């Protein structure tokens, strides 16, 4: 064994070792192990992607207009947001400027997807490891309808209809056939709701597994299908004819108007079911605002995203804000720029790649994705592994770092970045929220506090979609229906070499692609995703990630049940396909 | 008793497991508390690592012989099998295993049915489709990237309520939704037939909804209902919405030239 | 003045003249009068049809194969019921018969409209007669969902909606604007709720004006579009393949599913909304169980409905009964035939037609349609009428009657031919009902009556829709995929001369159409519709109309107010359009 | 304050009426309660008899030039005008005094645009339309019987929206809905170019959807949108279920041979 210390922690990996391998209630394909002393605390924790694509090498020699659909298919749980850095850092490179509604449009995809993400996440992901589903069985439907009623103004609280969840709860397990409820960890000390809070939960988590599926169909309008929707180099292929001959074959008043009723909708279950029912978590659990902090008082990151004004990509422009923090000094805001060598590199000297000098890094215009897998001295053997070597290489995931730092990345980032800036809206609503559970600032650095900003964010991405949609109408009653530029769409058009970063924030962090292109081919193309980030392995200086860094000094009930371990690593929401592309 | 259902992945994206649940008749939440026993799925299961371990173990062992297998993603050869890993073991190992017991086997998706973005060029992994190493099982072919949810679950209700598997074509695909082309059901074909063709983006052809087939649309050589059933819950399709279709539903679609050149 | 005696009342036209013209919250075009005494009790009482088109004049000359599509357009309120009498009346005439599926796939569409046009009745045309919309923003939001959560187990109770729904009204009424609301009988001694009670009925208003458009989607899936569906003569045009290529281009098991779920939400929002809203109006307006009686304890009339042997129109077959009762004798119900020429007849005398001997009734096979405008005095002019002469010609509706007696038809009428024909399912559920209310069988045969029959008609229908469904899916699992018999379609096939009648149970009550073929062409087509024989003006024995006898001895708290009048003649929900075709 | 709409009703079925409740998005309770304030409609509204004469009288006075008049329905000049009666005189009287005071004019359905059935062969009412009664007017038709009705609901918030009416081809119908034909947008036209046609009711070409040209579709001669927007919520259309067009949006439709006899 070996002990070091490193970003104030101590990583003993002596004593008992915990494998988790598979984490569920993720996209899927992530192994985490731990070391545990006698006190039952975590004293090291292991970080590994298990799987790899290889989408970088795949885009190579590729036409860059069609890019965006090959990488699309990163991710179907985040899905569009690959597209949209896609266009962006093609657009960079060859120097495209595009319409205001395509940026609108745009802007309404991004926000319909953070609105989607979060809210399955929520109840579909996160939600039975604070909801005891098997303890609903227990309640008063009365008094349940009470709790709910004292919450929130939401329509669907009688006593019958708590009564009608129970009895097909009840149904649906007396055959036996539990499903997705079969050895789960319920009856744990760690689940701390009455009888009445889980069969609220329950029947929401129901409610959204029904209501989700309406909000992608704004993706359908605007994109043809959700998932995975269509995009242009240039703008939007959804070309806008209100008044005009030939309506029927284009955005209309009636597609309009099925947006329209679509964003009502959405804004609506989340004010009214999720932001209440994520409140309710924190007045119950409180003690997890000082659990999991990890990096979040100490490094966090975000690029910035919603342009308002047409390909301005600066300050003045994005609505939700840029920037970065280190050293715990949130008095010193920090300007990103992703084309400076020295900020964003990569690392591989504990990842499943090959560089010509391992303990260096490499910003993404120099990146090099050369796989090679080579888990050195595990416990078992290569193609049986009981134990990961964490001194050698252990992931298919590669080590992010900022300046030489390990950055946190998505809504509790975001969040800390904004507050700290003093954005209004961001400081008036978190004050707010703290205020409600009588905790201080410092309980959002936390497992809940990251839950509690993904509704927060939720909240706010609603909003913004109205906005958005204001924003288009009113360019359409000034006759402005441009959606498409096409003056550089021709490969005859483009530099012959030229480069470019396209950047966002998606729902779970800080998201960039860098391409080059040469002779009218992509010659590289390089991504950095926010899970990347978060679920990074170790460096040269042997510093940790995120999630390694969130799970450290954790203490366990019971070590062979896995619950808080789950607490932690779901309040990240990971996707792994991303990861590791 | 509801039919035993285990679902496992690949290497893949999620998109057809995020597909079945906008499915808008039956909800899938009526599909999993109703009509299924949705015994095994690592993205929706309360249980993880030995005790999902134990669940996948005492299912495949309890119901050998009954249960369906339904996979997402694929194998790759490449690296012993290790660039993608379940339980410390090449995944190729879990489906195996998996695929012995099982009654039949649907593949969802271009993943599964083909091999999709991870087998095009260079196709760094050695991704494999499913039925090029279970060759002992019946295996229905669902594809698309993603298929249409009403599409999964229109097939997942014909199964159940008819006891029998759907008819298939010479590929295995259902013929009920993939016996014919987009372009045999597509609303722009007046357009096609006239001559009446979208020349660049956003021109006066393409605010009047004309035909897609210059800007590179692949409706005349793939099989699927994109053009008639349409997706979540029959709102648009990507042709309706100003894009030409990419051929996601056919064997090989990444590498028959640019999305943009014409079929 | 004169005065008269028949079925029991004293009809005397002394004292105030009343006009109220247009009746509202009807299709449209009805006239009403009355004469009250020195007690402001109604003493005469005359109905009016304000319109004519004249259908049974264009359909001469047509193919019988286009005929439905014709008479559709009688009623787009009742759509597609006089379709459905038009493909069996000219199946009756050629010797056409259709396959199960066809005949399964015409009980749904009936069952669909008897779903939808009940729903909207109750609420939309019939509800603010009973609600007093006003003073619902008096009521208490906690007190308004207590009373919700005492009567059902509707999800939608809490008092956070019950507080917005009344905010809303708040706000649309506080600017002056009151749109449907402007100039009402709000405060009317005959409101009876309290506060809360027309707080829930408002809301529940609106939630019906929503729900009512996804009921018609099933007409959508198997009859193209709602309103006028389409049908054909041999069968229905929806083509079904479940399993082989090409089912994108049919009713397939998607199309199915759709119908499936509409089904089912459509059961849970009458049982669990529209039916204990019924019977809280029973509850507290039990005075209404004894006004408004009119001829329903004196003679009822139904043809049946819903012929569950394909092709078999017997006692055997159809799913709703058949029956008349005459003289009060409800021991003896009578059996209808539609072709005998002394049972079914039509008069003109009080009408604005023409026949060459008017003191006559003629059946429908022997019908004539010559309109005549001729109103006598009527106090102004032929263009200004200020008073109806009802001693002379004063409605373009003519008048039915069976055997030459005056009938009722309708819900009421239908739910005691199968009480006192022995229907065990009836007879339990009106004995349950009456129970329930604390009232005798007897106070069925009023106002109220009507109104419980109805709604009471919407859960038959409901539950049906699902054994029509069940029925369907079993022939398609034994490979019985048939939907068009087309034998008979070419007009070669035909005999050169040959007759039909068609015959249903329309919301609304009996309907019959009678057809005569000669050389390929349609040679006469009368229609006899519900609202003929229920609005009909008097006979040449003076013989009054099912809305004359129920209006007649009601007392009038207002005269200027005609609240009384139209709760009694909206119980019968009046086409006026059908009435007069 | 939200814009008056006075809605009248003369020889009519009230299918367009119906056809209005129908609106998916937005919903006719929106429309109703935030988007106009509709200020008289017999089919709806409280007030009868003298109570309503004194709503429409106020309502014309307080709000002339400044109000929209609908009208579903069509005026008869047989009998002195009396096939149509209203508050005992002439619908023609009450239909000329509503327009009178109105800024514009929309004339809902076939009814009101052209005739529709009461026009039919022999006409026995003289019903004739709207635009050969009222000629000082600006009048937008929206033919259909009826009118598909999220159709109904775009036009109103176009209008509401936009302050402006929309533009109208040379007949008076709205460019956006009326300005291709229903075979110019008909997911069935790659069979109409293979001549592959339904012959019979229920044959093999019918259970695979082919053409109806030959039982008599009357597509290729009509202008609508229901082969794009569709009906009740894109759920079909009268082709997607296996009946030709009849025609239904196209002034004299039903005096132009059988439903099944060939364009
Ligand atoms: S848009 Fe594509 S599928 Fe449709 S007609 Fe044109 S080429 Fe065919
Ligand atoms: S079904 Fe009618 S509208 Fe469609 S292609 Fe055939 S003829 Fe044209
Ligand atoms: N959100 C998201 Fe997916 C990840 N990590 C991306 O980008
Ligand atoms: N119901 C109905 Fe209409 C009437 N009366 C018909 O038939
Ligand atoms: Fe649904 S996993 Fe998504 S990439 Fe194309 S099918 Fe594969
Ligand atoms: Fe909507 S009233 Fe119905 S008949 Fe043809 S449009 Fe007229
Ligand atoms: S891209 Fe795919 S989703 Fe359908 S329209 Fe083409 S098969
Ligand atoms: S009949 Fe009418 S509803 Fe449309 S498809 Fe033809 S215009
Ligand atoms: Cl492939
Ligand atoms: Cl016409
Ligand atoms: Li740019
Ligand atoms: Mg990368
Ligand atoms: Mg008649
Ligand atoms: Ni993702
Ligand atoms: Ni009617």
């Amino acid at each position: 064994s070996t002990q070091y210390e490193t970003q104030g922690y101590t990583i003993n990996n002596a004593g008992r070792r915990l494998v988790v391998d598979p984490i569920t209630r993720i996209d899927g394909h992530m192994r985490c192990e731990v070391n545990i002393n006698d006190q039952n605390v975590i004293t090291n924790a292991v970080s590994c992607g298990t799987m790899f694509r290889g989408l970088e090498i795949i885009l190579q020699g590729r036409d860059p207009r069609d890019a965006w659909a090959f990488v699309e298919r990163i991710c179907g749980v985040c899905t569009g947001v690959h597209a949209l850095a896609s266009v962006y850092a093609i657009e960079d490179a060859i120097g495209i400027k595009v319409p205001d509604n395509a940026n609108i449009i745009r802007n309404i995809m991004l926000a319909t997807l953070w609105c989607h993400d979060h809210l399955v996440h929520f109840y579909q992901l996160a939600g039975m490891d604070w909801i005891d589903v098997l303890d609903a069985l227990k309640a008063d439907p009365r008094k349940t309808s009470e709790l709910a009623q004292s919450l929130s103004s939401w329509p669907k609280s009688s006593p019958g209809y708590f009564f009608d969840v129970q009895n097909r709860l009840k149904k649906f397990v007396e055959g036996g056939q539990l499903g997705i409820f079969r050895n789960g960890y319920w009856g744990h000390p760690q689940y701390k709701l009455p009888p009445e809070a889980n069969l609220m939960g329950f029947a929401h988590y129901l409610e959204a597994l029904d209501f989700q599926r309406e909000i992608v169909k704004i993706h359908a309008v605007f994109g043809g299908k959700n998932p995975h929707p269509n995009w242009i180099v240039g703008g939007m292929p959804c070309a806008i004819n209100i008044d005009e001959s030939g309506a029927v074959g284009a955005v209309n008043m009636e597609r309009l108007n099925l947006v329209q009723s679509i964003i009502t909708r959405t804004a609506d279950f989340i004010n009214n079911v999720m932001i209440p029912d994520a409140l309710a978590i924190g007045q119950f659990n409180k003690p997890w605002s000082e659990i999991g902090t990890g990096l979040s008082d100490k490094c966090v990151l975000s690029y910035g995203a919603f342009p308002d004004i047409a390909n301005d990509f600066g300050e003045k422009s994005l609505l939700m804000p840029g920037g970065a923090v280190i050293n715990g000094d949130f008095n010193n805001v920090l300007p990103v720029d992703l084309v400076d060598p020295q900020q964003v590199q990569e690392f591989v000297d504990h990842a499943w790649y090959r560089y010509p000098n391992d303990q260096v890094g490499r910003h993404p215009f120099d990146g090099i994705t050369d796989p090679w897998y080579n888990p050195g001295d595990v416990k078992g053997s290569d193609t049986n592994i009981q134990q990961l070597n964490e001194q050698e290489r252990y992931s298919w995931i590669k080590a992010p770092r900022w300046r030489g730092n390990a950055m946190e990345v998505g809504p509790l980032a975001r969040t800390l970045i904004a507050y700290h800036k003093g954005d209004a809206a961001t400081v008036e609503s978190v004050d707010r929220m703290m205020s409600a559970l009588n905790l201080p600032l410092s309980g959002i650095q936390s497992t809940l506090g990251r839950i509690l900003c993904r509704a927060h964010e939720a909240q706010w991405a609603a909003g913004k979609l109205q906005y958005f949609f204001d924003k288009l109408m009113t360019n359409l009653k000034n006759g402005n229906l441009a959606t498409a530029s096409t003056e550089k769409w021709e490969p005859a058009t483009w530099p012959t070499e030229c480069r470019g970063v396209g950047f966002t924030e998606a729902p779970r962090g800080a998201l960039g692609h860098w391409a080059a292109i040469r002779d009218g081919k992509i010659d590289l193309y390089q991504c950095v995703v926010p899970t990347t980030w978060n679920a990074s392995p170790r460096d040269p200086k042997g510093q940790i990630g995120a999630y390694e860094a969130a799970l450290m000094n954790t203490k366990m009930a019971i070590p062979e049940q896995p619950l808080e371990i789950l607490r932690t690593l779901h309040s990240f929401d990971p996707c792994l396909a991303c990861s590791t592309h | 008793p509801r039919i035993p259902v285990v679902w496992i992945h690949g290497l893949e994206c999620t998109c057809c497991t995020e597909s079945f649940i906008r499915s808008a008749h039956p909800l899938a939440k009526d599909v999993i508390l109703s009509l299924i026993s949705l015994d095994y799925d690592d993205t929706l299961m309360a249980a993880a690592g030995t005790q999902a371990e134990e669940v996948f173990e005492d299912i495949i062992t309890q119901y050998n012989g009954k249960y369906i297998l339904a996979v997402e993603g694929n194998p790759p050869l490449g690296e012993q099998g290790m660039f993608c890993i379940s339980s410390g073991r090449p995944f190729i190992e879990k489906l195996k295993r998996a695929a012995a017991g099982a009654s039949a086997i649907i593949a969802w998706g271009t993943c599964a049915s083909w091999g999709c973005v991870q087998a095009a060029r260079p196709n760094p992994t050695q991704a494999t489709p499913i039925d090029k190493v279970i060759t002992d099982k019946p295996i229905i072919k669902v594809p698309g990237c993603p298929p249409i949810p009403d599409v999964m679950s229109a097939i997942i209700t014909y199964m159940v309520t008819f006891d029998r598997l759907p008819d298939v074509d010479r590929m295995g695909r259902p013929l009920m939704f993939y016996g014919q082309r987009i372009h045999d059901k597509c609303y722009r074909r007046a357009h096609f037939d006239a001559g009446e063709f979208v020349q660049s983006w956003d021109d006066d052809a393409a605010r009047k909804g004309y035909c897609l087939y210059k800007m590179g649309c692949k409706g005349p050589t793939t099989y699927n209902a994109c053009s008639s059933t349409r997706w979540n819950d029959g709102v648009s399709f990507p042709i309706q919405s100003g894009h030409g279709c990419l051929g996601c539903a056919e064997n090989g679609f990444w590498d028959r030239g640019s999305f943009y050149s014409r079929v």
